[PDB]
RNA sequence: AUCUGAGCCUGGGAGCU
């Protein structure tokens, strides 16, 4: 979700976790969380 | 279990060990139809710890990226059929001599003009992986390799890694405990954990001093041991030769002998005799990082620029 | 013809190793994109860069084109991935960690196995055959480059505001997940539809330069604006089939 | 040396239009 | 009454072949 400059080295770039953890709620805020949100919630698509 | 882009190491028939590698054996082989004369280094994995081991992905990795004439060349990389294990080989093109072995052959004879091609073309290679910014971390007489046709190849990238030039602010934690104690710089043996291309090139020095002493010119025992060496031979580490040499936290816990003045060229006169050599390796081989020369600064010196100009080696190499 | 090697035509990908043992074309893609999501939780549980999580996509996406879905499953290839791609992009992670995720994530009612049972061990031993076959399929071709790459760039060269730079890289993780352009069509390429994608969504249009060319001739001087919107419309069309819950959700509730 | 990116306003780009009709305003997910 | 996996969604599970 959050682009990261390329021009760092790769021991250099940022965690991916995001800053408040997943919920349930499918509302508008919850589905755009993060990108295993929206792959998930917002475009239904889950291994389990 | 198809596998279509990785051939078996039978391909290449096994001729003799050759030495030791950072984290393998590595044997001598020809290719069983053509002749081709290969190096298959041993990717020993015993460090089951945590699987293959990132040594050998960073390896793998900087071949994959470097090339250039003075860089030794990965042509690929073969496994074994699972017998009771399996085992990954790199397979490097064969070189005939080490600059180890050359060194102590009696029988070698390198003219100046040699040893100005041969560390030519040495910082050449050292200019190249550092523009890449790659670090070596293993500069040493046994890792200079020389085909039958007198090239210059860096080898053995087992140790290497990638640097950063970041970025005003945190800076890098490399590892620190890294180049043989031999070839390694005063600010590894400090604790320096945010060093450079300088490393490399303190083992360029060194092994430019090889080329006329024909034998390792600090051969210490500990990292202790080998810091007194440099300290005797290069002069005592002070605030007054290098900056903020303080800071480490290790620069007065150790006790580093403070009387010694520097006899580089004193004590290389007799060996090297050449001027501009001895000031070449008198830059080569400065206390601190910061003031030492550089691969581009090195091969616009006078050395390489002077009255004998350098030389193919194919006429040394044949005795 | 040694870049087509990890680059495929239409009749290449149809005949996918997969398609072999009788796998339908949908079937799997969806194991593709399943793979991907896996990877980026497990990914964000461990706090590893997005840079790795790609690089993960990447190599899952060449080991489908040589292995088969039947053979390997991709929920014991992908922590596999991850795991070479945390070393390869140098954040590497521990073994024990890495296999603690991955139980957490396809087993949430499980207890994580002891460090010392047997089943725990035999997994470990999975994982490291597991990485070795994925880099001995891949050829140990390990240098992965991505459109986030060229995305971010070039919407620096062209001063775009900082949602349009977000939903760029935004579509270019989602070209990683839902696609297979990484098999098709070089990095730059895809950063462009992505780029392009994100304009149409927002509404924005990057001008032309001081100089008169269009903003995608700096990034790849082989796309036109043909094959632009022939590989946008592509890239929609990989779209339609995802269960389109947005059409539905749009306007419902908050937190 | 590169205009700032200017919106179009009403868009009718059978691609963005579809696109938009599809997801939903990209003004409004900015929530 | 219990198992199984499968497909459908819907302020999300103890709902349906
Ligand atoms: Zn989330
Ligand atoms: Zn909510």
């Amino acid at each position: 979700m959050e682009p990261v400059d390329p021009r760092l080295e790769p021991w250099k770039h940022p965690g991916s976790q995001p800053k408040t953890a997943c919920t349930n709620c499918y509302c508008k805020k919850c589905c755009f969380h993060c990108q295993v949100c929206f792959i998930t919630k917002a475009l239904g698509i889950s291994y389990g | 279990v198809e596998c279509p882009f990785c051939d078996e190491v039978s391909k290449y028939e096994k001729l003799a060990k050759i030495g030791q590698g950072t984290f393998g054996e590595v044997f001598k082989a020809r290719h069983r139809k053509t002749g081709q004369k290969v190096a298959l280094k041993k990717v020993l994995m015993e460090n089951e710890k945590e699987g293959f081991p990132i040594t050998a992905l960073r390896e793998i990795k900087i071949l994959q990226l470097l090339k250039h004439e003075n860089v030794v060349n990965l042509i690929e990389i073969c496994r074994t059929k699972a017998s009771c294990k399996g085992s990954i080989y790199l397979v490097f093109d064969f070189c005939e001599h080490d600059l180890a072995g050359l060194l102590s052959n009696v029988l070698v004879k390198f003219t100046l003009s040699e040893i100005k091609r041969v560390m030519q073309m040495l910082l050449n290679g050292l200019y190249y992986i550092h523009r890449n910014k790659i670090l070596h971390r293993d500069m040493k007489a046994a890792n200079v390799l020389i085909t039958r046709d007198g090239v210059l190849k860096l080898a053995d990238f087992g140790l290497a890694r990638a640097f950063s030039l970041a970025k005003n602010s945190q800076p890098n934690r490399y590892t620190n405990r890294v180049v043989t104690l031999w070839y390694r710089p005063p600010e590894l043996l400090l604790g320096e954990r945010d060093y450079g291309p300088p490393i490399d090139l303190w083992g360029a020095g060194c092994i430019m001093a090889e080329m006329w002493t024909r034998s390792p010119i600090m051969q210490g025992n500990t990292e202790q041991h080998q810091l007194a060496l440099i300290s005797q031979l290069c002069g005592s580490i002070t605030p007054e030769v290098w900056p903020n040499v303080d800071n480490y936290e290790l620069y007065e816990k150790l006790e580093l002998v403070k009387g010694q003045k520097r006899k580089v060229k004193d004590r290389l006169k007799a060996y090297v005799r050449d001027p501009y050599a001895l000031d070449l390796i008198d830059k080569l081989l400065v206390l601190d990082p910061a003031q030492r020369i550089d691969s581009d600064d090195a091969l616009n010196h006078d050395f390489f620029w002077s009255d004998p100009m350098p030389s193919d080696l194919k006429g040394m190499l044949s005795t | 013809n040694n870049n087509k090697r990890w680059y495929f035509t239409r009749e290449q990908l149809e005949n996918s190793p997969s398609r072999r043992f009788g796998v339908d074309p949908d079937k799997e893609l969806s194991y593709r994109q399943q793979a991907a999501n896996l990877l980026q939780d497990m990914g964000q549980r461990l706090n590893v860069s997005q840079l790795t999580i790609n690089t993960a996509i990447v190599y899952m996406h060449r080991f489908y084109m040589i292995q088969s879905f039947t053979q390997f499953p991709g929920n014991s290839v992908a922590p596999a991935a991850l795991f070479l791609a945390a070393k390869v992009e140098e954040q590497p992670k521990k073994l024990e960690h890495v296999i603690k995720v991955a139980h957490t994530c396809l087993h949430p009612q499980e207890s994580l196995p002891d460090t010392r049972s047997e089943a725990y061990l035999q997994q470990v031993q999975d994982l490291v055959i597991l990485e070795s076959i994925i880099l001995q399929t891949l050829g140990f071709e390990l240098t992965i480059d991505h459109p986030h790459t060229h995305v971010v760039k070039c919407t620096q060269l062209v001063r775009a505001s900082k949602d349009l730079a977000q939903t760029s890289y935004f579509m270019a993780t989602n070209s990683l997940h839902l696609t297979t352009f990484s098999l098709q069509y070089t990095p730059p390429v895809v950063a462009c539809v992505c780029i392009h994608l994100a304009c149409k969504w927002s509404n924005w249009e990057i001008p032309v330069s001081t100089d008169g060319k269009h903003w995608w001739e700096y990034v790849d001087a082989t796309v036109t604006l043909e094959l632009l919107d022939e590989l946008t419309h592509e890239f929609l069309q990989i779209l339609e089939k995802t269960p389109n819950r947005l059409k539905r959700i749009w306007n419902w509730r908050a937190c | 040396l590169f205009a700032e990116p200017y919106k179009v306003t009403s868009k009718e780009d059978y691609l963005s239009s579809r696109i938009q009709s599809m997801l939903g305003n990209y003004d409004e997910m900015k929530d």
